[PDB]
């Protein structure tokens, strides 16, 4: 499972040549974007709960048929897997957000997650529509300058961005 | 593989997990769920801007 | 018992032959053990890898928790096979895995 | 491969947790261990070409049977594959700095060395050698901190020679 | 679900044995028990909706400051989730009685209790006093018998939620 | 694993409301009759040595090729495996018996076991032929008036008749 | 699939991972000798295979008179035909094992799921037990030697798995 | 997972006869053959080291791109994987020569060996030249009259080819 | 309890392996850590009365309910338990500061939380938000990176009672 | 397995209060001086291969009945297990050595260890020495101050020795 660096490694090593220098400053702007990297990971994981809430809030108030009689969210116990998955993929778009690599996700959320849904039986849009309000969501708490030493990284945002749409699109 | 002293694990490499591509059920129809084409024929309970 | 099993027939896998260590270091899965129970959080850690590992983490409610056999565990009564066989033969396993396949 | 973030995020995900403050402090760590090991990387990636020369010459003056006829080390294309396994080890080296991590090491070079070295008949201690030759030289090339990880890192690969 | 029938057929089928007198034993008491619970299904479905305003309005009463603006209990829209809540736990407490187990209930509703509960911040507590409300009104609906077995199911509850 | 009383809970909660007055009559006349549910599950469950060896010395008085040399049911341990299936069988048909409903036997047993004997080279006329044989043969036991009151079983015949055809039809 | 000398050599040779060591080629050569009074006591066994069939139901009617009266197992043509079949089917499993030098024809093809088959047809042990028995007292004629030990061998084996 | 025994018994068995006078004889002329046979397995066995390291000098000689970088032997682990399959390989060919059946080479080491190597990406082509090389080494040993009684052995050298010759193409 | 250097240790003797290069800088990392994080407990141990002051009535602002008579709130005995609780919550985030890790507070406060906040009924809102108000006035009393610091481990207090 | 920290809190702990400033300022110390520590668990833990050589060839010099056969160390299997409790002990003084406690070491192995060497027959004294002697051939590295910034050991040396000290004594 592979970061940035150890991506770059590989690659290097495929060629079967040294690090570049260029490569050694693109790694080296990396680790001095680290820390507010760091902040923004933080983030997630302090606003997880507010972030879980808010998605399924405006998803079941988007789309009733999941929490009704039959639906695939009516139980408490598949409204209870429904919110354990949430958490799941926001965990690991954070892994990725760290790693600055989205082998995470691809690796051990990712693989055959859609085929799992259909086999289930589970709505695999309503799941992405889940995972875009969840971006939505921490897309507000990412922003948020409370606390935090002021300053640009928008490169984070997009990258956060980039990892949730991942996630949807490999699920939808 | 494990004994009585370890707890199991898979054996393989994990970048390929188990429990993501083998659920508990896979592809039957459950009693108490629906069929997706289906819609809830039941008490509103409530119009919410329908 | 009685009549004996069918033939294996094998097949290559990755467990089968594993005398050169993985590819990947964190890529191998954690090897909890006895020692791990020692601690406290280390044995809630243990038990929650334990239903991970059986119950697939979805399962892992407070309506499935088996407390009689975390409370043998903790004791040091339990074997970690024989609590991997009581979470194998419990009612939460039977009703959510094998009644359904 | 292992490195900080990576045994990190494995750590957070066997626990089926988010990361928590030791790991983000762990993380920092790493990313403040990155400048001096970056420098590091570059000043033996611009000077690898005298380390490796440096290295071969060194295994074939500690050996000298080696270097003579019917002996392993003979030939111009046995030297020539001594000197491509030295800039293959330096090269690992290298990995390791970059990625603060004994990833690279451990899994190309560590990772069955032993059953390659039985079954090609290549005796670890001329790569041992060449390592304490290549220790020796990063001990005039780097200092400070580049100098300690460097060496960290050629003493991993010696232990795991060795 | 679980009721006594299935409970008896998985005990016989986790030991792979065929079902012997115990197990019919316990299949006939259900059987016998089946007539009151049956009755008890009937008069609280008859009467759901009286039980089930009069539950939601236990629950304002036990909390009025639910009700107040920015609280769990404000709106036309939470209120009616009161209500279908409150109806949810009728439906499989009358459900439990028919089946003559907890298995309904079980399944349905204490199944991952705890979780939705705390992710949409529910106080158990308003689903006590509904339910207090409900076995207060079961004894004026129902008597003798019928009564001990919906008491029986709606303790089940109770016991489940707090 | 449902019974008849689950079955109709979960329809009724599928249409996500109380259980009709019919549904529940219907239910209340099941339980009446469940003591005589009962005297034929434990005639069943009983006589299973007889209905076995009685199925077993017709079938391989009709089918002769099995316990011929090369035949499927040649050897011990074969001929050992052929007794054992007809008991399984015979046992998910007395708890679906019990339960009133086939979902026990076709979700336990049924589900996938003629791929299994596809797989084994097993001739699955032949498994649904003694199938046959044990039906009649039980038949035979569940209508045994003696040591019991006696009633009308019409019923509970043609249930277990339907339980062991769907049985036949499943395997063959 | 059986169990037999080489066989389970190559199977604990096998499970350890490892090559065949001195002692498992050695217990190879033992089989490999052993093999030749095996294949005699084959031969000699197999060429009197319907007189001692024979010999067998005659004196397992004769040990047990009371299964020939009507209304028993032994009364009938095709109960009879079904015991020289029977006997039959044991002595050739003998051979099988004799030529393989091990149990595995008869553990497998006879012994493995033999008290079910009897308990379900109400086959008495005991007539298979004194038919292997004259079996017994009619190969200590048949053959000489290494032969005949061998052949008890599994001769007794089986009776031991009947009783 | 049979001898040549086995094979005979089963396939006497299966037509449900006793062994005859000529299956006998070539049965008995097998154990006699078995001296020969055993020094065999032990020149695979005890030169196994010499004959992988022969078949990987000669395979690596003369297909360089195993070995360079991006290569499926280079990482130095991928080499380590390569010699053990060798021995695997070596082994299980062995097992074959002592039992007389390719039975044990067919299912316990190359039932699915082909499809692995595929989803791996290791060119089979390479693997099954490797095995061919191994044979080429081990026939050299098998060969030497050393400390060993002269005879004939030509059977021993075509059944060790036809196992070596069902490895690769297998592999292939 | 679990500290960094818990973790290095516990992990080494697990594989009964000498530490590695990450185990021994990472406790570096945390040596380094220590200096902010202990000036932060000692600012947090000089205020506890005020801080604990204000959490009870900033709980009584959030949750007036509380407070009438039939409610846990009423009564002295009662608020001066949830002073004492709240003096709880702040002595182990100034523990957790001193161990540069959650483990006092793990053990301390997390380890069986919600199954005894349950059987005594105490609301855990009541405790979230008033961990809120402490970390509000943290983000006065203390300044720079040991600011961050009481924060994140006063975060993780939150992040344990939802 | 406890901290220094970790014993502080849990005294402050035990007496109810809040960590004194007293304790404060001696952690304090304690961290200030880390890389102390760090350095000479480091040197430990890289040159522990020597001391160990060293270590066994001197046991070996002074104790003489072990090497020839009859003494409990004289298979090669027991050279094995000698080398692996030599250098287990050897890594427990490290770790008591950096987290600067001995309940790291008293709670782990030396508890049973006693029982262990009572079951076991071999001389406990002689363990003892072996501890004191390698802790001296340990010290000698731990002196090496080349190719690392200089400066002050003398705490680190005192506290090394009290542990080697109470191991030696505990299993004396
Ligand atoms: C490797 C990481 C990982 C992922 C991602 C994962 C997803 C996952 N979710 C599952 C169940 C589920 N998933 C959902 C989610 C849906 N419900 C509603 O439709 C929502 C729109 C939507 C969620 C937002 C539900 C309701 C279930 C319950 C199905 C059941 O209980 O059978 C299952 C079936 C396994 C089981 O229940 O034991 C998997 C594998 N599992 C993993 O181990
Ligand atoms: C113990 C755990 C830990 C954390 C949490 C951590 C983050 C961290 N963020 C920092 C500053 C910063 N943090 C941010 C990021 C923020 N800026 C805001 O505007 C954005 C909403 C947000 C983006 C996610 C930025 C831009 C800086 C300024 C310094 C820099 O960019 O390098 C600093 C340097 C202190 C300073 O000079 O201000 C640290 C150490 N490091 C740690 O060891
Ligand atoms: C007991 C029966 C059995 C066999 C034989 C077997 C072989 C086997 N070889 C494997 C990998 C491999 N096999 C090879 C060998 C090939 N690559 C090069 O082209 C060489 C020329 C050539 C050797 C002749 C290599 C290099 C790998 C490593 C691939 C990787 O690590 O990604 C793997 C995948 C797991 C792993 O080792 O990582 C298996 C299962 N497994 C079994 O259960
Ligand atoms: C990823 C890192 C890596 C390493 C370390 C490695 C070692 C390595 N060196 C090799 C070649 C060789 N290596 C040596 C030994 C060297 N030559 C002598 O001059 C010196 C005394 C000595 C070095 C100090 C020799 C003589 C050969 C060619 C002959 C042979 O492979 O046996 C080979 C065999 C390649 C072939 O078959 O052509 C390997 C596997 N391979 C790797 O992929
Ligand atoms: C299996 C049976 C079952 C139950 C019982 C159940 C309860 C339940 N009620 C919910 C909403 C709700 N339920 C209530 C109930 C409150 N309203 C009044 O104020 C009262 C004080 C109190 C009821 C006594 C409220 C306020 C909400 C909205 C909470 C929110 O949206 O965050 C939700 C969130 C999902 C949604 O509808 O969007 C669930 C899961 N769900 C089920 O599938
Ligand atoms: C692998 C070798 C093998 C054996 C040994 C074997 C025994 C065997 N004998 C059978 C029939 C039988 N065999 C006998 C034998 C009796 N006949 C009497 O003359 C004697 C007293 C006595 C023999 C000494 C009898 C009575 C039956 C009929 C039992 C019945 O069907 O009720 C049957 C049931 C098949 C059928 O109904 O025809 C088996 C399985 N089957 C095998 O495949
Ligand atoms: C609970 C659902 C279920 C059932 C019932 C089931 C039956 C079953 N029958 C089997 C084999 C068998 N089944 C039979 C029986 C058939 N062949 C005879 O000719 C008869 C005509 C006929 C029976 C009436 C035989 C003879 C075998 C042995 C095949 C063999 O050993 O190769 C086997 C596998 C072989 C073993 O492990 O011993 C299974 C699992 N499996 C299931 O999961
Ligand atoms: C401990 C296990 C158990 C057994 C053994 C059992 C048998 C049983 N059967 C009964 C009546 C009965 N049993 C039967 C069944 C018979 N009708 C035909 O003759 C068939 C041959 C046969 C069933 C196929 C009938 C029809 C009744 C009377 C039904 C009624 O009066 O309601 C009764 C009640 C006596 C009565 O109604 O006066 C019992 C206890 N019940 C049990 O709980
Ligand atoms: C340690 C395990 C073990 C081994 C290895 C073994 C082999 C073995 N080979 C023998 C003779 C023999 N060995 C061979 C085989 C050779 N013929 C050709 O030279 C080939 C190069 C070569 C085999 C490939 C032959 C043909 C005989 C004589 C058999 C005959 O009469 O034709 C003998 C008898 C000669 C004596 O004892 O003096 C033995 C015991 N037996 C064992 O228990
Ligand atoms: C070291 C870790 C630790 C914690 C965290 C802790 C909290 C704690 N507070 C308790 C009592 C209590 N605590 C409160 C305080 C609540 N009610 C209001 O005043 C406030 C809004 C609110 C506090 C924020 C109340 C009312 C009780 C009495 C509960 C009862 O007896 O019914 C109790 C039960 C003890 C008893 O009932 O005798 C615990 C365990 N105790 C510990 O040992
Ligand atoms: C019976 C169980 C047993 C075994 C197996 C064993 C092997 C063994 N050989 C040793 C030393 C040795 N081994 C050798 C032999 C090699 N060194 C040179 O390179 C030679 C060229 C080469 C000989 C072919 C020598 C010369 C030593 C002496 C080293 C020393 O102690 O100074 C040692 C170190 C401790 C000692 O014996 O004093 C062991 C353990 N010792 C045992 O008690
Ligand atoms: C929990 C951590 C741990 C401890 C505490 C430990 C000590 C230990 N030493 C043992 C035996 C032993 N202990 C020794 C060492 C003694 N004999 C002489 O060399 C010296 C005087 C002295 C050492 C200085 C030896 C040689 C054995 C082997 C005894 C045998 O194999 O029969 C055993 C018995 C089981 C085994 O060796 O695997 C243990 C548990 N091992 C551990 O994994
Ligand atoms: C990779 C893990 C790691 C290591 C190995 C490490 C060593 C290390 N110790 C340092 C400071 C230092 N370290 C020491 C300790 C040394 N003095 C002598 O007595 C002994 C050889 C040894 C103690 C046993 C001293 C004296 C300083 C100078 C700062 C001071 O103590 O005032 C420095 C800063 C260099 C500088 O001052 O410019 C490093 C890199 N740091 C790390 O993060």
């Amino acid at each position: 499972m592979n970061d940035v660096f150890t991506r770059a490694i590989a690659q290097a090593d495929l060629k079967g040549s040294f690090l570049l220098e260029s490569d050694l400053d693109k790694l080296a702007s990396f680790a001095k974007e680290g820390v507010k990297r760091l902040d923004a990971v933080a983030a997630l994981t302090n606003n997880a709960p507010a972030i879980i809430s808010d998605a399924a809030h405006k998803l079941f108030a988007e789309q009733q048929e999941l929490i009704q009689p039959g639906g695939n969210a009516y139980p408490h116990r598949r409204m209870a897997a429904c919110l354990r998955d949430m958490e799941i993929i926001l965990r690991y778009v954070s892994y990725a957000l760290l790693a600055g690599d989205a082998s995470v996700l691809d690796d051990r959320c990712l693989n055959g997650l859609r085929e799992t849904y259909n086999a289930l039986g589970t709505p695999t849009q309503s799941v992405a529509r889940a995972v875009q309000l969840m971006k939505d969501a921490a897309m507000v708490h990412l922003k948020s300058t409370a606390n935090v030493t002021v300053g640009d990284c928008s490169s984070l945002y997009s990258e956060a961005a980039t990892y949730f749409d991942k996630a949807a699109a490999s699920i939808a | 593989a494990f004994g009585e002293d370890t707890l199991p694990y898979q054996r393989r490499p994990l970048s390929q997990p188990f429990n993501l591509t083998t659920p508990r059920l896979a592809d039957i129809f459950q009693d108490d769920q629906r069929s997706p084409w289906e819609r809830y024929a039941g008490p509103k309970f409530f119009v919410g801007w329908k | 018992m009685g009549l004996p099993l069918l033939d294996t027939k094998y097949s290559s896998k990755p467990h089968r032959v594993a005398s050169i260590p993985a590819v990947n270091a964190e890529d191998k899965p954690w090897v909890l053990d006895r020692y791990d129970l020692r601690d406290e959080q280390g044995l809630q850690s243990f038990i929650f890898a334990a239903y991970r590992q059986i119950f697939s983490e979805h399962l892992i409610l407070e309506s499935n928790r088996q407390t009689e056999l975390e409370s043998q565990l903790r004791n040091g009564k339990l074997l970690v096979k024989d609590f991997v066989r009581g979470l194998g033969k419990s009612e939460v396993f039977r009703r959510l895995v094998l009644e359904p396949n | 491969s292992r490195t900080v973030i990576t045994e990190v995020i494995a750590t957070a995900d066997s626990q089926g947790r988010f990361l928590n403050s030791t790991e983000l402090q762990a993380a920092f760590g790493r990313f403040e261990r990155a400048v001096p090991a970056i420098e590091a990387a570059r000043a033996l990636t611009k000077n690898q070409d005298a380390l490796v020369k440096g290295a071969v010459q060194a295994v074939f003056k500690k050996f000298p049977y080696v270097t003579q006829p019917g002996e392993k080390g003979y030939g111009d294309s046995n030297q020539a594959k001594c000197a491509r396994d030295i800039g293959y080890y330096l090269r690992f080296i290298t990995y390791s700095l970059v990625a603060s991590g004994t990833g690279p090491l451990d899994d190309y070079v560590i990772a069955g060395l032993r059953e390659v070295n039985r079954a090609f008949n290549l005796n670890p201690l001329w790569y041992i050698e060449a390592l304490n030759y290549i220790k020796g030289e990063t001990g005039k090339l780097l200092s400070g901190q580049s100098k300690t990880e460097a060496l960290l890192y050629i003493d991993h690969a010696i232990n795991a020679l060795s």
